[PDB]
RNA sequence: AUCUGUUUGGUGGAACCUGAUUAGAGGAAACUCAAAGAGUGCUAUGGUAUG
């Protein structure tokens, strides 16, 4: 009347609930910006807003061309140009150096606006803004950031070159 | 509860394949599992299967499309093979 | 604990001067207030609430 | 320069006379020196022709205990050199980076758990 | 395309069974033999694999289902029609009552 | 559809809607004071089982709403909920604010604030109808002015069309919403800003609520419905935006 | 549909079995007592099964259209692949002129 | 013991009481989970066992390339081995070295080989069928689970010729012959 | 210290003896806890003792 | 519990818990008890803690 | 020359009422329903990143 | 009809293949006993104790 088979009873490393690495044991297709045609956007019309990025300030220093004469040149339009905080604060901590392209940058025609995450990375930071809204242009001379945002779909994209500035994809520069 | 399981059972089938219903109508793709909890009601302004089967033109089309698709699969099927035997059995 | 628990930067006052804050004075009656001038020219007084 | 039994013994020359307690042919090697001068020469061969991370990864030993061991060799290493150039000794020369290597560090086989130098200072 | 003429990519048609067998029915191009082949090679390879059980059955095998499933003496299974364990024959009471 | 077809009703994801299915789809609110449509909708009526009744369900139009379009293109978190306490600004009248009310149940409560007295009237009967609601007949820049009559919402919905719009939620939400606590803006591009483009509206007014201390949790543009509107879902932080 | 012999059926091990049920021959009880619906019932189940047919054919056209349509993106794709390959072989072989 | 919070952790991140690391991974009363044995000295006697055959493995392997003892020595451990049943493979002897292991010893065991055999269904009832005394090896019967059969003896293991099991087998496939009385 | 914090030229307590205000070169006012491991909560008696 | 050649561990339903490899033949033990401390003497003429929260 | 791009035109009027969901009006008549189905698992709306 | 034989729904799941798991799994009982998470409720009150 007593059991066969009986075996000591011990702890189960693959199945307990007190074990630690053992313990821890509705989808969202995002709609197509309404603002955008198969590759258009005909939403982007003058005048421009346009995010600013570190490399495009350094860049900019680098070759003389001040930021909103010559992109009002390169746009023939006027040119809302905008720091983010995360930029603001990589310039910053580039330091002593590069304080003279601080001082440029805190211009009281470059409106600052604020962003919330933790961090200073300005590329995430640009990235999602991009992703979101669909009416900020670019500008930056990074490789790595010009190539995720090409591959965001209808976008315009800025950066300099030679002497003057240089647009990509918007359909209406002439 | 398992009461009038044939009237509710046959209407909530004939909504979860409503896409073949009418032929100008179609919808978006899902796959509707039988709920838990729900309720049958009417619309202040029969039952579904039987207005349905008292339509016409539904019925004249679900006939035509019916015998169609029977033809194919009776055509395709052993019938066939019993003639070819026949046609050569004859002579 | 107390190493584990010190964090002492709290932010800083707006979006700051435009050259560099070279005086400051702070309220001596009430608690909020403290008045900074730059070296650009522009004094500023500021609520710290 | 291109015959390869004798660099191959000028190779394993520090080896053969740490666990020579003289046989240098492969027939003839034996015990932890046929290991070490086994493992000597495949190192040789993948270092040539393979990535430097993959190739020599240490192995994993805690951070004061890392730490600890290295003081201790670098402290043998000062006392040695200080003590040739006192007593003045010629010493085979050494890269500014990497340490020297002494009978210390071919009897205990302390270079499979700190390595040839330190890679965040020589990276900086 | 690339440097083809339309009558290049002409279409020929394809010829239909010869007449005097038309017992014989449908003549069969490669389409048909090719089903043929392939359907005859799937038959014979489930065969191959169930004489190669059949082959090694090992009979000392013991599963606990043989006190509930029962073999045909010539040699089949045999299934219940029923579905169930239980409805094989009613008893006494329940047939009082479906009377 | 018609006035004797037979329909399906099944909870939805959201708590409180349910959708009825047949050979079109109906969004639907159960009706809390039955037997009277408000705004002249057609209604379900089901019959449950002591002797049975007849309960009723109302239809919730989405060409009329600013809030099913939201539904139907598909929020993921809707701040309102069986037992919730709900203030709507801008409550035109019923036809919004009515199912609102059902939404939240005889539970929870809905204060509908609007300023103009001839929809006020209409929110004064109905809400005499219904007693969920409580009507504020007052300017809505004012939760000083109203201060007696609300205590500690638990979310807020705006249809507000004026262009300030977000300082208007924000003061209203920093008096009387409770932490962490729901915001649903339903934005109008051409009543906000005329001149510059929707996008760019948008883009504006969630930079003045990440300003005004609401985190934004998602944002929807219900584009078969309503042309160059948005809505924005966010959640009131108050403590930590980062 | 295949057949296996009965000498491979008859040694085939317990787990790999088949089961085949008889045509019953004679009228059990239950099929000689229990009622079927006359009429509209009858009405009833003719139409869910025709609705339950169109249902079937339509859905396995859609799905073999769309199958169609995934082996043409396919044989897209590759070439694609192919372009993409070569052109990283280039950029490779002429980035080794720098080192 | 609590789910501690965040500050207490990092005070105690190296506490923990089920898991310790000379319990190594638990490895021990995994293996007896796996294959069901019954005594904590069985998984180490195969232990010790197994680490005696790795320490010979590697002297050999220390003995220089091209000897002829080496060869003689390390082709008698490895034909011993395959003999045995333990390791699989006759060719490889860095499997001499790295793929000898108390598991392999451990489903040469009695229970596991009648499992596999497919006479049970589970390991846990072959293990109850020899405690009860149906299984016989040749031909006599045994009632240790812990028996280590080698392959010229898995060519042995039957039932017992008088047992329910037996009479069950054949009495499915209708082939009892009650004049054995089997 | 912080990155950012270039050249201190300007630094106060606050009033209530509990944070600091520096102003900096860089051009930015900063202001800290004057006890890093202290938080401006308030609290029970059982955890002030 | 102290056993023929190793102490083990138990859990508080019988669920064993550890078997100590280094505690060899032990036939006293103890616990300190603010140090967490498994003290074991036994017939090798060794003693030993154990620190029973680290392991 | 013209007539082949007001054809590609409204070819590609609509390829983006497949794509995207297009406003083509409100309601006139009374409302009848959606006549392609409500879905549940299914949710439409941008996610701010933080 | 000792007619033929298709679709739909029940019963049963073999051959190959893909996952996941494995001291084989399922169920119950409850003012039983035991660990452990998630939340809710409570004036939950000495900024320095009782003149
Ligand atoms: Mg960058
Ligand atoms: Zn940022």
């Amino acid at each position: 009347t007593r059991k066969f088979g009986l075996v000591k009873r011990t702890l189960n490393t693959k199945k307990d609930q007190r074990l630690k690495k053992n313990q821890e044991n509705t989808r969202n297709i995002p709609q197509v910006s309404s603002a955008l045609f198969f590759q258009y956007n005909q939403a982007i019309k003058p005048p421009y807003q346009v995010l600013i990025d570190t490399n495009f300030i350094n860049f900019s220093i680098q070759k003389k061309v001040d930021i909103v004469r010559g992109m009002m040149d390169c746009l023939l339009a006027k040119c809302n140009p905008l720091i983010t905080d995360c930029v603001m604060a990589e310039l910053e901590k580039l330091g002593p150096k590069y304080r003279i392209a601080l001082k440029l940058a805190r211009d009281p025609r470059i409106k600052r606006l604020s962003c919330s995450h933790k961090g200073t990375y300005a590329d995430d930071c640009l990235v999602h803004r991009v992703l979101q809204h669909k009416c900020y242009i670019v500008a930056t001379n990074d490789a790595g950031l010009k190539q995720r945002i090409r591959k965001i779909p209808g976008i315009p994209l800025m950066s300099v070159g030679g002497h003057a500035y240089v647009i990509e994809k918007l359909p209406d520069v002439f | 509860d398992d009461n009038m399981r044939r009237e509710v059972q046959r209407d909530l089938l004939l909504i979860k394949h409503r896409a073949a219903l009418d032929p100008k109508r179609h919808y978006k793709k899902q796959r509707w599992e039988v709920p838990e909890r729900f309720a049958i009601g009417t619309i202040i302004e029969s039952t579904i299967l039987e207005t349905l089967m008292g339509d016409e033109a539904s019925n004249k089309y679900f006939k035509r499309k019916y015998n169609e698709i029977q033809e194919k699969s009776t055509s395709g099927r052993k019938a066939h093979y019993k003639k070819m035997k026949e046609m050569r059995k004859k002579r | 604990l107390e190493r584990m628990f010190a964090k002492p930067f709290v932010g800083q006052l707006g979006y700051g001067h435009r050259d560099g804050v070279y005086a400051i004075a702070k309220n001596y009656g009430s608690l909020n207030k403290l008045a900074t001038g730059s070296a650009d020219g522009v004094i500023k007084y500021w609520n710290m609430s | 320069q291109n015959d390869l039994e004798l660099q191959q013994f000028l190779r394993e020359s520090h080896l053969l006379s740490a666990f020579n307690n003289i046989v240098y042919q492969d027939d003839q090697v034996i015990g932890k020196a046929r290991s070490r001068t086994l493992e000597m020469r495949l190192n040789r061969l993948s270092r040539v022709n393979g990535h430097q991370d993959k190739i020599n990864k240490l192995e994993k030993v805690p951070m004061h205990i890392r730490r600890g061991m290295i003081d201790k060799h670098v402290k043998r290493i000062k006392k040695y050199e200080q003590e040739a150039a006192e007593g003045g000794i010629v010493l085979s020369k050494v890269k500014k980076g990497q340490f020297r290597k002494i009978e210390s560090t071919y009897k205990k086989d302390i270079e499979r758990r700190i390595g040839g130098s330190i890679k965040a200072r020589d990276k900086e | 395309a690339k440097l083809v003429h339309d009558v290049q990519k002409k279409q020929h048609r394809e010829r239909s069974q010869l007449t005097s067998r038309s017992r014989y029915g449908f003549l069969e191009k490669h389409k048909d033999y090719v089903k043929r082949a392939q359907d005859f090679h799937r038959k014979q390879s489930t065969l191959k694999v169930l004489r190669e059980k059949a082959k090694e059955r090992n009979p000392d095998e013991y599963y606990h289902a043989m006190h509930s499933r029962k073999t045909d003496a010539k040699g089949l299974l045999i299934s219940s029609r029923h579905g169930d364990e239980e409805d094989e024959s009613l008893s006494m009471d329940q047939v009082k009552l479906l009377k | 559809a018609r006035g004797g077809a037979k329909v399906v009703i099944e909870p939805h994801r959201h708590a409180g809607v349910y959708i009825a299915r047949g050979k079109e789809d109906l969004l639907v609110t159960k009706n809390m004071a039955p037997g009277e449509s408000v705004y002249g909708e057609k209604r379900i009526s089901v019959e449950e089982p002591v002797p049975p009744t007849k309960v009723e369900y109302r239809v919730w139009n989405p060409f009329r709403s600013k809030l099913a379009a939201g539904i139907m293109g598909g929020l993921d978190e809707l701040f309102i909920a069986p037992g919730k306490k709900v203030l709507y600004l801008g409550a035109a009248s019923g036809t919004s604010v009515s199912h609102v009310s059902d939404v939240v149940g005889p539970e929870g409560v809905v204060y509908a604030v609007e300023f103009s007295h001839r929809p006020g009237r209409e929110l004064i009967s109905m809400a005499k109808k219904r007693p969920n609601i409580i009507p504020i007949i007052e300017d809505a820049r004012h939760p000083q002015k109203y201060r007696m009559l609300i205590g500690m919402v638990d979310c807020v919905f705006a249809d507000v069309a004026q262009p300030d719009q977000a300082r208007i939620i924000a003061l209203n939400s920093h008096m009387f919403l409770k932490d962490q606590g729901g915001v649903v803006i339903s934005i109008k591009a051409n009543c906000i800003d005329s001149t510059v483009d929707a996008e760019t509206v948008f883009a504006r007014e969630v930079q003045k609520l990440r300003e005004e201390r609401i985190k934004p949790l998602e944002q929807l543009t219900l584009e078969p419905y309503e042309r160059d509107h948005c809505i924005v879902v966010g959640r009131y932080m108050r403590s930590g935006l980062k | 549909g295949l057949k296996v012999p009965k000498a491979v059926q008859k040694e085939l091990p317990f787990k790999s079995q088949i089961h085949q049920m008889k045509p019953q021959k004679k009228k059990t009880y239950m099929a000689k007592r229990a009622v079927v619906l006359g009429g509209d019932e009858k009405k009833a189940r003719s139409f869910i099964q025709k609705v339950l047919t169109i249902s079937k054919a339509k859905d396995s056209k859609r799905k073999e259209q769309k199958a169609s349509q995934r082996k043409e993106r396919l044989k897209k794709l590759a070439k694609m692949e192919e372009e993409k390959s070569q052109r990283d072989k280039e950029k490779k072989k002429e980035y080794f002129a720098q080192n | 013991v609590r789910k501690l919070k965040h500050h207490e952790q990092k005070l105690l991140k190296k506490v923990d009481f089920l898991e310790w690391k000379q319990d190594q991974g638990h490895r021990d009363t995994q293996v007896m989970r796996t294959y069901h044995i019954q005594n904590r000295e069985d998984y180490h006697k195969y232990n010790r066992i197994c680490g005696d055959i790795r320490r010979l493995a590697n002297k050999l392997s220390l003995l220089p390339p091209t000897d002829p003892f080496r060869r003689k020595h390390e082709q008698l451990l490895l034909d011993k081995l395959y003999a045995m049943g333990v390791l699989t493979t006759k060719s490889k002897i860095s499997d001499l070295e790295n793929k000898v292991t108390v598991s392999a010893i451990c489903r040469r065991r009695l229970p596991v080989i009648m499992h596999r055999l497919k006479m049970a269904e589970t390991i846990q009832d072959a293990v109850k069928f020899i405690e009860q005394g149906h299984v016989r090896v040749g031909p006599n019967l045994i009632n240790d689970p812990a028996y280590l059969v080698t392959r010229n003896m898995e060519d042995y293991v039957t039932w017992v010729d008088n047992s329910k099991i037996k009479k069950t087998l054949l009495r499915y496939r209708n082939q009892i012959d009650d004049f054995d009385f089997s | 210290h912080t990155k950012r914090m270039q050249h201190v030229f300007q630094v106060k307590y606050s009033m209530d003896s509990k944070y600091i205000i520096s102003g900096s070169d860089d051009g930015n006012v900063r202001l800290w806890r004057s006890k890093a491991w202290e938080r401006s909560n308030v609290k029970t008696t059982r955890e002030k003792n | 519990v102290a056993q023929k050649k190793y102490t083990f561990i138990y859990d508080h339903e019988g669920t064993e818990l550890h078997r100590l490899k280094q505690h060899i033949e032990a036939r006293h033990l103890d616990f300190l008890p603010y140090h967490y401390l498994l003290v074991t003497a036994g017939e090798t003429g060794w003693l030993k803690y154990h620190d029973v929260s680290t392991g | 020359s013209r007539v082949k791009k007001r054809k590609k035109y409204q070819k590609a009027q609509k390829k983006l009422k497949s794509v995207r969901a297009v406003y083509s009006g409100g309601q006139s008549g009374v409302y009848e329903g959606e006549k392609t189905g409500i879905k549940k698992g299914l949710t439409r709306s941008v996610k701010f990143k933080n």
